[PDB]
């Protein structure tokens, strides 16, 4: 029977994470722009309570030296945790995406989208078999769990965003590798 | 003749397949998402009279898909496929044209026809990336001039004889993979005596 | 009293942040990231480096998703405090080697269709997965005052429609980073004559 090449694997898999990207971003935007001064946006930052994202329990790279450095099973596997990760708390969202005028913002939807690049990433780590020692950090599967509240929804979409753009760049290190012609 | 057709999936989400079995016993559609054992049709209804309609729930992108079509017990027609090889999405929405201007000689035009996507591309977007291909040919001539895919819902034609009639059809195709659909309405062109 | 106008991260590896003179008191520039934090102040690593007013960091200081925090100050007083994060800076360089060609002539002899097409910006690295960019491209016939803008082309070439061969126009683009809000500065101006 047919196999899917791993041309059209990626490049399905880049549909989905640049949607939930370019939803996380977008929404986040509007959100900030609304109610979030400046003044905010850095005591935010500023202050621990309101900067630690759940999802920082993960080992990312942070930079592009480390992220190159890691191998195609590990940047998979960081990618998978990070959306494993959101499945539950994407709930939360529920109330500020249902005001969003951003079409395609909605618990649902967005569950189903990370739902969706859950399989594609799984079945690339069943057709990526490049080398890799599989253990311990990061092959521990601790997606990262979540324990006023204008910044309790602005921290949640804060943290969307930025897990939401991790997974994409991570994604897209491997297509480059393993699929020639990708990016040049 | 009891044996398969299409399957398509019109936006890459869902899809179905068709057969012909319309006097030509009990037919019946069995699936397996290839990783021995046969789930049935979910639903030999939705798309009438012989189909069975595999919904978002039953669709994945990721894995092929077999299904063997049986008419009491035995196989006659069997076939795997996976969901971007039966792409074939709808047609475009809305086409028309605008005249752009006439030359010094009055043999001579040039239109532009715009169309619009098909509803189900709009509700998607990041999923569902469109490339349209249109062709034409005078109300009369035979064969049709194509021109090149083009990823706009817009393009001019140009060097059209005033007094001619025209036919202008468009068609579209997932970028690349899949296939073409069907195509548009047919435009009728007909330019004036300026 | 100085004050900050921009920070900017062209490659999503270097960044910099630039600030104006209003006192001549020495203006300095402190930071600190979460990567201790806000109680482990330093000083500008590279005063130099991204010309007057500014500071530099480089591949070695910069981290992307960590926020970071940036103060200036004049004569030891504080005048602006700043935070952010680098993949909220972006803003990458301009696309290069901007070229045409004619794709079409209309038989009216009024209407022709050209292909332009460019090079990413040196310093964006698509080529290995840590930047994907996306173009916009302005063109407009050179005595005409409204800019036709492009809707946000993916590829380094682009096709225009239904130019005018009796006129000149001149095109200029812009690069950006898919899913952020920037836009670098636009290309070096190509004119376009037909011919």
């Amino acid at each position: 029977f047919p196999t899917i090449p791993l041309s059209r694997l990626f490049d399905n898999a880049m549909l989905r994470a640049h949607r939930l990207h370019q939803l996380a971003f977008d929404t986040y935007q509007e959100f900030e722009e609304a109610y979030i001064p400046k003044e905010q946006k850095y005591s935010f930052l500023q202050n621990p309570q309101t900067s630690l994202c759940f999802s920082e329990s993960i080992p990312t790279p942070s930079n592009r030296e480390e992220t190159q450095q890691k191998s195609n099973l590990e940047l998979l596997r960081i990618s998978l945790l990070l959306i494993q990760s959101w499945l539950e708390p994407v709930q939360f969202l529920r109330s500020v995406f249902a005001n969003s005028l951003v079409y395609g913002a909605s618990d649902s939807n967005v569950y189903d989208l990370l739902k969706d690049l859950e399989e594609g990433i799984q079945t690339l780590m069943g057709r990526l078999e490049d080398g890799s020692p599989r253990t311990g950090q990061i092959f521990k599967q601790t997606y990262s769990k979540f324990d006023d509240a204008l910044l309790k929804n602005y921290g949640l979409l804060y943290c969307f965003r930025k897990d939401m753009d991790k997974v994409e760049t991570f994604l897209r290190i491997v297509q480059c590798r393993s699929v020639e012609g990708s990016c040049g | 003749e009891p044996k398969f057709t299409k399957c398509r999936s019109p936006e890459r989400e869902t899809f179905s397949c068709h057969w012909t079995d319309e006097v030509h016993g009990p037919i019946q559609l069995f699936y397996t998402r290839r990783n021995q054992e046969w789930k049935e049709c979910p639903d030999y209804v939705s798309a009438g009279e012989n189909s069975c309609y595999f919904n978002s729930s039953f669709t994945s992108i990721w894995i092929p898909y077999c299904i063997k079509l049986t008419s009491n017990g035995g196989t006659v027609d069997e076939k795997c496929f996976s969901v971007d090889e039966i792409v074939q999405p709808d047609p475009p929405i809305a086409l028309n044209w605008t005249l752009l201007n006439v030359s010094l000689t009055g043999i001579h035009a040039d239109i532009q026809v715009r169309w619009e996507a098909p509803r189900n591309a709009d509700i998607q977007k990041g999923w569902m990336v469109l490339e349209y291909e249109l062709q034409y040919k005078e109300v009369n001539e035979t064969k049709w001039k194509m021109m090149d895919p083009i990823l706009t819902t817009s393009v001019p034609v140009y060097s059209l004889k005033v007094d001619k009639e025209y036919e202008v059809r468009v068609r579209s195709k997932q970028r690349n993979s899949g296939n073409y659909g069907e195509f548009s309405e047919v435009l009728y062109v007909t330019l004036p005596q300026m």
